[PDB]
């Protein structure tokens, strides 16, 4: 399991600092262009989850399709390949998947990801077809067919195993392939630890940075229209430079975080990218890179904001 | 400010909000200008802006079957810049 | 030879073309580098809320107990802009720290060798890459094989001769529609099927699909 994207959440800091008050934003303005600032870094934070998403899933060019005949030589791809009758044309175990995972009016929002889950959904139907009907090559060049069969011949020979190994053992390596992933399929009934830290993580920042609204940080009040009700004004600025003062130092410190957590979902996107290339579109000679064991193949399934891969 | 664009010649209700001024069209194509949740928009069209479900790539089926392989029978060499 | 030497000297005219026509990812970062300046800069106008944002007119202005509190803002305002652009500065180099590892294991595993990474290298089969400097960057231009022209064949994990099972050494078994060859994988190149490009293992019952085509023997013609 590996986390690809984080939430595109976006702040607008005046909002945020001083709601409706044309008070407090005069007085704002004295600090500059921190709220700028601050609105070009979240921005930044969100495009890059799109570019992340976009280098994980958009390997393929063509739109692969399985043939409608499943003569795969006894292996059974049916709870990795999408189901054409559910109203998401999605994998048996990427449903299974999607349902093991888990304001506003503050000046907070959340933006949509470019791509939806259906897109998401497509792109890794896309990379079973290709893997499954033309092995490595549609990584290479053009798609070239091949007997599923003789592709798994020439993952034994990449592992340092004879063909004949195969095709002696055709019917046993396909029971044990096809008993694995309904082992799988099990398990997964039963966790994805991994994607859901990344939401919690990503939640309980968002709700910090609420709670600090209701801080006074040693002014009278932390309303400020209770503030600018009671006081007149050049004792009621005082007060509002307090706030102020505590609420950009709320967003100054989010903002930051906010920053070094994509920094370490970048890391993650372009490890995922790379997995992709080399267990999906290839098979790996790198030792414990695509799973334990010598790899022959691998398959990816979509996950909310990550990938599987079934190595 | 600005009463033009708030009129309901072109308007278009999408989940990335509302969008104003660009054309719906049951096409699609290639991703010009990201709107979000899957929807695009472009000038490509006498010229508007128009706004699209992006396509993905064009649709492949690849010609399987339990005896058939496609051989390579000549190569390109390519040059790509990183 | 002369084929593959003409198709790499054009790709290389291409490439001249197309950057005669970009480096936005070199510009980028020398973008962000003058903007985050920039920012810094201009924060020391702001009056972060004393009387102005220029020493010398508080100091000219004021008796010093009063300016020592007008005085405090401006360097609270100014500190605090100053640590904002260090700590942006650090989150960045870092990402740079990443860009550069990745381009110098990117130069042992493409220049100094030949990668099997699917991938790493450019699109297609890795062949070899080369360098060129580039301000602030590099510039790897890799060279790939990419197969071209298919056709289609129909094939066979085995033949079945002498009732023995045969599997290709190599290769792959294919028909031209009336005979049977073993060709290399990613050229096609067919060759008779022999006792020389072939292996046997057991008899041609176990596997799955298999076809009855004769093997033939290069030691079976001689008379002594
Ligand atoms: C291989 O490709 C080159 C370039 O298109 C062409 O000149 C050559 O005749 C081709 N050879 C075959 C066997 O198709
Ligand atoms: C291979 O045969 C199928 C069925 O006739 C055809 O659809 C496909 O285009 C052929 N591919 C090539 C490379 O000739
Ligand atoms: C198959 O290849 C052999 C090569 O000698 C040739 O005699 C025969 O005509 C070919 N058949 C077809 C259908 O091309
Ligand atoms: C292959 O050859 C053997 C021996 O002549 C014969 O028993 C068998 O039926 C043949 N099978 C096919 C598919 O021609």
């Amino acid at each position: 399991i590996l986390p690809v994207s984080m939430t595109k959440t976006s702040v607008d800091c005046t909002m945020y600092i001083c709601g409706d008050s044309t008070e407090c934003s005069n007085l704002l303005l004295q600090y500059g262009s921190f709220c700028t600032q601050l609105n070009r870094a979240l921005t930044g934070i969100a495009v890059e989850q799109d570019k992340n998403t976009q280098e994980v899933f958009a390997q393929v060019k063509q739109i692969y399709k399985t043939p409608p005949i499943k003569d795969f030589g006894g292996f059974n791809f049916s709870q990795i390949l999408p189901d054409p009758s559910k109203p998401s044309k999605r994998s048996f175990i990427e449903d299974l998947l999607f349902n093991k995972v888990t304001q506003k009016f503050n000046g907070l929002t959340v933006l949509p990801p470019l791509l939806t889950d259906e897109m998401i959904a497509q792109y890794t139907s896309a990379l079973l077809a290709g893997t499954i009907t033309s092995g490595w090559t549609f990584g290479a060049g053009a798609a070239l067919q091949i007997p599923f069969a003789m592709q798994m011949a020439y993952r034994f020979n990449g592992i340092g195993v004879t063909q004949n190994v195969l095709y002696e053992n055709q019917k046993l390596i396909a029971n044990q392939f096809n008993s694995a992933i309904g082992k799988i399929q099990d398990s997964l009934s039963s966790a994805l630890g991994k994607l859901q830290d990344v939401v919690n993580q990503n939640a309980q920042a968002l709700n910090t940075l609420v709670k600090q609204l209701s801080s006074n940080f040693g002014a009278i009040s932390s309303v400020l229209n209770d503030i600018l009700s009671r006081l007149d004004p050049p004792e009621a600025e005082v007060q509002i430079d307090r706030l102020i003062t505590g609420r950009l130092q709320s967003l100054q410190t989010y903002v930051t975080q906010q920053l070094i957590r994509a920094a370490e979902i970048r890391a993650s996107a372009n490890l995922a990218a790379t997995k992709m290339s080399e267990c999906v579109l290839g098979q790996s000679k790198r030792v414990d890179f695509c799973g334990k064991g010598y790899h022959l193949m691998s398959f990816p399934q979509s996950a909310p904001h990550g990938v599987v891969f079934l190595h | 400010t600005w009463r033009v664009y708030s009129t309901g010649s072109n308007v278009f209700q999408t989940r990335a909000g509302c969008l104003i001024g660009a054309e719906h069209v049951n096409n699609s194509y290639e991703c010009d200008i990201p709107i979000g949740a899957g929807i695009c928009a472009s000038y490509q069209t006498s010229q508007s802006i128009i706004a699209y479900t992006m396509s993905l790539g064009a649709e492949n089926s690849v010609a399987y079957s339990n005896n058939s392989i496609a051989i390579p029978t000549n190569f390109t060499i390519s040059v790509t810049t990183e | 030879q002369k084929l593959i030497a003409n198709q790499f000297n054009s790709a290389i005219g291409k490439i001249q073309d197309s950057l005669s026509s970009a480096l936005g990812k070199l510009q980028d970062v020398v973008n962000q580098n003058a903007q985050a300046l920039n920012t810094l800069v201009k924060q020391l106008s702001s009056n972060f809320g004393a009387i102005s944002s220029v020493l010398n007119d508080i100091l000219s202005r004021l008796d010093p107990p009063e300016a020592e509190v007008q005085i405090d803002r401006l360097i609270t305002g100014r500190l605090q802009s100053l640590q904002t652009y260090v700590t942006q500065q650090l989150i960045r180099a870092a990402e740079i720290r990443a860009s550069a590892n990745l381009a110098a294991t990117k130069m042992s595993e493409c220049v100094l060798g030949q990668s099997k990474r699917v991938d790493f290298c450019g699109k297609g089969y890795h062949l070899m890459s080369f360098p060129q400097s580039a301000p602030h960057g590099v510039v790897f231009l890799h060279v790939t094989y990419v197969p071209a022209q298919e056709k289609n064949f129909t094939t066979a994990p085995a033949i079945c001769h002498d009732g023995k099972a045969h599997f290709p050494r190599e290769g792959v078994f294919v028909s031209n529609g009336t005979h049977w060859f073993v060709t290399q994988r990613n050229f096609y190149e067919p060759q008779i099927i022999t006792t020389d490009n072939t292996f046997v293992s057991g008899n041609c019952d176990v596997v799955i699909g298999i076809v009855n085509n004769t093997v033939y023997d290069p030691l079976q013609p001689e008379l002594d």
